[PDB]
């Protein structure tokens, strides 16, 4: 199953400042949305599928 | 005599007048400063 498995790219900082405060909302998008929810759930159906 | 006495006394009374001005913009500024903390944030 190590074939079909996608794995944590680091994505680009891309930083924002809003006003003071500065963050990258690229980056916890693909980790939220990616990383961590289409990896989890994917690799949850191959833990089944073992 | 008198007349440039309430002068001096009257004047004072834009003294205390200013030293609240001093008061007031003072209080802004530390507004704007807590409105302006310095992030520790390094990622």
């Amino acid at each position: 199953t190590s074939l079909y498995y996608m794995k944590h790219q680091d994505f680009d900082c891309g930083r924002v400042k809003i006003l003071f405060f500065s963050f990258c909302l690229g980056r916890m998008m693909g980790d939220l949305f990616y990383n961590y929810v289409f990896r989890y759930v994917y690799n949850f159906f191959l833990a089944i599928f073992g | 005599a008198i007349l440039l006495a309430e002068i001096n006394y009257q004047m004072y009374l834009d003294r205390q007048i200013q030293e609240r001005i001093l008061l007031t913009n003072s209080i802004m500024l530390l507004q704007n400063l807590k409105a302006a903390q310095p992030t520790a944030d390094f990622s």
